[PDB]
């Protein structure tokens, strides 16, 4: 990639921009007439929020999401990743790529409470006081529904509201 | 109170001389010179209304310039209602 | 909370009813049953 | 900043509506007319003169003087005092591709065509366009003959405007 | 270098003297006996009549059956005229006036415009494009009392064609149609009569695009 | 909407008779779109290749410069000193100028043409009279020009000047 | 070094 | 605020934003075309 | 240029913007120098000078900015885009004006 440091030395601000190592793609991609690397390694309908190697490979250090012009990921794959992204966080299956704290800022300690598949964000959801009745329940959303069309190997297909 | 200046009404004198040629009082009435002393592409330009789209060239300036110029005015009355 | 006004299967407001999925295959299985009959009636 | 207005040669005056433009950019007005009037000395008063100020940040002006309006030679050309109210429907007047000619020949020295550039041709061009606007129709030949019939027409339909203008000044009291 | 394309000219479109849509009058001068059967559904089944356009290109095709009264008819008529050019726009009423007389007691008062499902209300044209008019119509359709949805020429021939081909295509093997006139399972003893011709599109007063 | 209660048989049989989009075993995007079908080259495009080939034709001094944001009472105004000196100021598109460029002798501007650009041509090589001029304005680059239909830079102008 | 059916 | 069913921009400077479950319609030039999904 | 046009370049003395036309390599410094030299850009301050000075000699191109507080900025375009070129610069704007006042 690329990197972008500052050094300030006798009051004189210097900005430079040194290339470092790039990674490459492995070769020989199962499907080459795919158009997006999803496909092109025949994994449609066949990644979870749980696969962390195959989303770190579409976030910047600071969890981040990519450009899709960038990576080169379809419209509808690019939206999947998305939401998986914000899923392995907020699960923390991603402990590596925390926001940037900025000097002179210590968190506090938190109510630790595991979660997974986790659509919404926490701090905006408000608590189910009444249910309803059996034919208007109000039900909790659990996964996302960019993930309907995934590899179900029950036939019980996957619920997405508890 | 502020008006333009009178301009005489004269067959003759109009054809023969050209009354806001001259600005400086001082100045003379500039009268028309003959035919021959006139260039050519004077008279070969087009009085009438602009030529359309269909009798323009398409390899030619004049041919985009109205078919750019027809694109403005669609636009206009689509965002005319927005 | 969640009362029904009248009775619940019959009257103007009545209690929502919903097709599950058994229910499709159930009725499906049926005319399937029925579209066979429909064949060897023709002859 | 930079204003652009018409002001009539050798007529300034320090109220409207030229006025309080300059008041509100502080100029001083006695000083623009003193200077506009003295410099348009030479050319007739009346002759509408599109001129430009230029105002520095200390409130001092350098006026710049430029060729008069196109439709002021047009309808000198041909006679006409004041244009046509609806064009194209009725000739207002009519003029000969010479007094276009001569008339390109001085208006092309104005600001907008010198930096320009551009070849004559174009100038006569755009002023065939403009004597459209007043009614004005653009013939190649005109002789003294028919130049004094048509006038003599134009008078008519002039006369049948000022009945119908005094009428609707007639209804509008009645109101 | 913008890639640019030619224009549409409406030149050879020709503007009626009263492009504006006339008044609406509230109740009919002299009441009249229809001469249609007093079983009456008149909001209820497909349209069949100003079911196609006639002089203009654009309409607001009506999805379902309801009622128009004086008010709707007012704020169509005003809404359009003031939203619309007369220059180059002109409209024409696809309706009759209200004449079916609403008589509820309080403790005939006013009369009403039938209209069905798949019925051309107001219909629009002239020197002007889909777009322009797209506007004010869907506006107008909004506050109309049944579904309607602003169209065009072109549009609503291509909401009929994806219609046609959702049938040709359907993966379905069973439809609506096939168990109804064959009286599978015994389908009949809950369908109706009507429903041998409308093949489950419609329900009551209202009209369902989705359903093949 | 359905408004009326329909009967649970009725209702069953709208749920049995619904629409199936055929669904197609691989996605349309996934698989290699066939190649964008040819056009007609713009009547525009082919006019401006005529200009071009005679502006590179006619005069042999061509000044390639950057055409700054300049204000346009201050870029008419250098356009019209530059009149006096009969010194033009052509502007074609890059996208095809560029092509003409890479088809033709001078192929090595190719990399002058990268943004806003502008071509300063004359019939008579007046590069002292131009050098001048630019000199107003030290923001204003010239990256370089060609004089019979040789290849220089901004320091050959100022030695052909010279 | 990948079969057409290859999947990671 | 103002609770509005259907979010609408009301010049060039308003931008919509996802917050807190919601989309709001935030305006710095003109506070009051400040906007809140019901 | 019109986010650097609202900051203004009140602290700014010198600006002088180097690079190699022929080079694949500047069209990031002349994209930087395209923004600055705009008509907006150059009305905040018109004290502040601008230098575009146009070399052969195949180097890596370069921008030197000189504050009135005597920081020099430099900003190597070779592997910088203009949105990282200007980002960096409007930042030190704001820390300069600071201290300044
Ligand atoms: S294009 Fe095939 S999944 Fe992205
Ligand atoms: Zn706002």
């Amino acid at each position: 990639f690329r990197e972008v440091v500052e050094t300030q030395e006798g009051k004189t601000t210097i900005i430079e921009g040194r290339i470092t190592a790039t990674p490459k793609e492995s070769p020989n991609p199962p499907n080459p007439s795919g158009q997006c690397p999803i496909c092109r390694w025949n994994l449609k309908h066949k990644y979870n929020y749980d696969d962390v190697l195959l989303l770190s490979q579409f976030i910047r250090p600071h969890g981040g999401m990519l450009p899709r012009k960038i990576t080169g990921l379809c419209q509808e794959e690019h939206r999947k990743i998305e939401e998986c992204v914000k899923m392995a966080h907020r699960a923390g299956l991603l402990p590596n790529h925390r926001p940037r704290l900025p000097e002179g800022v210590v968190p506090k300690s938190k109510p630790q409470l595991n979660r997974y598949l986790t659509r919404w964000a926490p701090g905006s959801v408000k608590p189910i006081y009444k249910k309803g009745p059996r034919w208007n329940r109000v039900r909790m959303p659990v996964g996302s529904p960019l993930l309907r069309d995934n590899v179900c190997y029950s036939r019980t297909p996957w619920k997405l509201y508890h | 109170a502020l008006k333009d200046p009178d301009v005489c009404t004269d067959p003759v004198q109009l054809t023969t001389y050209a009354m806001g040629v001259n600005i400086y009082k001082e100045g003379q009435d500039v009268p028309l010179k003959p035919d021959a002393e006139y260039p050519e592409w004077l008279f070969e330009m087009n009085l009438g209304p602009p030529k359309t789209l269909e009798e323009l060239d398409p390899e030619s300036r004049e041919y985009w310039r109205r078919l750019r110029k027809q694109n403005i005015w669609r636009h206009n009355r689509l965002s005319k209602n927005k | 909370r969640g009362r029904i006004p009248g009775r619940q299967w019959i009257g103007k407001h009545r209690r929502p009813r919903f097709v599950s999925l058994r229910a499709k295959q159930n009725m499906i299985r049926r005319l399937e049953i029925e579209a066979e009959n429909h064949y060897w009636l023709s002859m | 900043g930079v204003i652009r207005a018409i002001v009539r040669a050798g007529l300034a005056m320090p109220g409207p509506p030229l006025g309080p433009v300059l008041g509100q950019r502080g100029v001083s007005i006695n000083q623009f007319c003193k200077e506009f009037n003295e410099r348009t000395k030479d050319i007739k008063e009346g002759i509408p003169l599109p001129t430009k100020i230029l105002v520095k940040p200390d409130r001092t002006f350098e006026i710049k003087i430029g060729q008069p309006t196109v439709s002021y030679f047009l309808k000198a050309a041909a006679g006409i005092e004041k244009g046509a109210r609806q064009t194209g429907k009725e000739v207002a007047g009519l003029v000969t591709l010479k007094h276009v000619y001569e008339i390109a020949r001085i208006k092309a020295q104005d600001e907008a065509f010198a930096l320009q550039d551009v070849p004559l041709s174009s100038v006569v061009r755009s002023i065939i366009g403009s004597a459209r606007s007043l009614g004005i129709r653009v013939v190649k030949d005109l002789s003294s003959e028919e130049l004094a019939a048509f006038q003599k027409e134009r008078a008519i339909f002039l006369a049948a405007q000022k009945e119908a203008d005094l009428a609707a000044q007639e209804e509008a009291a009645k109101k | 270098v913008k890639t640019l394309l030619p224009v549409p000219s409406f030149e050879d479109v020709s503007i009626p003297e009263k492009p504006k849509l006339r008044f609406i009058e509230r109740a009919p001068l002299v009441p009249k006996v229809r001469r249609e059967p007093k079983n009456l559904s008149d909001i209820r089944g497909p349209s069949t009549e100003a079911t196609e356009f006639t002089e203009g290109n654009f309409a607001i095709l009506a999805l379902g059956g309801g009622y128009l009264h004086w008010g709707h008819f007012e704020m169509m008529r005003l809404t359009i005229n003031r939203s619309m050019d007369p220059k180059n726009m002109f409209a024409i009423w696809r309706v009759p006036a209200p004449f079916k007389p609403i008589t509820r007691k309080s403790v005939i008062d006013h009369y009403v415009t039938p209209v069905k499902a798949g019925r051309l209300v107001v219909e629009m044209g002239g020197r002007c494009e889909f777009e322009e008019v797209q506007g004010f119509l869907d506006q107008v359709a909004h506050k109309l009392p049944f579904a309607a949805k602003a169209v065009s020429r072109g549009t609503l021939e291509k909401m009929r064609k994806d219609q046609e081909e959702r049938e040709r295509n359907n993966q379905n093997p069973w439809t609506f149609e096939r168990i109804a006139t064959a009286n599978m399972l015994g389908i009949r003893k809950v369908l109706s009569p009507y429903d041998l011709t409308h093949k489950g599109k419609y329900w009551g007063k209202f009209y369902m695009p989705k359903r093949v | 909407r359905h408004r009326r209660v329909m009967h649970f048989q009725r209702q069953k049989l709208m749920a049995v008779t619904e629409y199936i989009p055929p669904k197609p075993a691989i996605h349309p995007s996934c698989l290699p779109s066939p190649p964008s079908p040819p056009q007609e080259e713009i009547g525009l495009i082919r006019l401006l290749r005529r200009e071009i080939a005679a502006v590179f034709q006619d005069n042999r001094m061509i000044a390639v410069c950057q055409n700054v944001a300049l204000s346009a009472e201050d870029k008419l105004l250098m356009r019209h000193q530059l009149r006096k000196h009969k010194i033009l100021m052509k502007v074609f598109p890059n996208q095809v100028l560029k092509p003409f460029l890479e088809d033709s002798k001078y192929q090595n501007l190719l990399p002058l043409f990268v943004g806003h650009n502008m071509l300063l041509v004359s019939e008579e090589p007046k590069v002292k009279e131009m050098v001048r001029i630019l000199r107003t304005v030290p923001f204003l680059p010239l990256l370089g020009g060609c004089i019979d239909d040789t290849i220089l830079s901004r320091q050959g102008f100022i030695n052909y000047s010279k | 070094s990948y079969l057409p059916g290859y999947v990671p | 605020f103002k609770n509005k069913t259907v979010l609408k921009k009301r010049c060039k400077d308003c931008y919509l934003v996802k917050r807190r479950g919601r989309w709001y319609v935030y305006c710095k030039t003109h506070p009051r075309h400040k906007q809140r999904q019901m | 240029a019109a986010a650097l046009a609202r900051l203004g370049l009140r602290p700014v003395k010198q600006v002088r913007v180097q690079f190699c036309p022929f080079e694949k390599n500047v069209e990031s410094t002349r994209t930087f120098l395209q923004t600055v030299s705009s008509e907006k850009v150059r009305s905040t301050n018109l004290n502040c000078s601008v230098i575009a000075d146009v070399r052969h000699d195949g180097s890596e191109p370069c921008v030197d900015v000189l504050f009135g507080d005597g920081h020099r900025l430099i900003m190597r375009g070779a592997h910088l885009t203009a949105l990282e070129m200007l980002t960096a610069f409007a930042s030190h704007i704001r820390a300069r004006d600071a201290a300044g006042s």
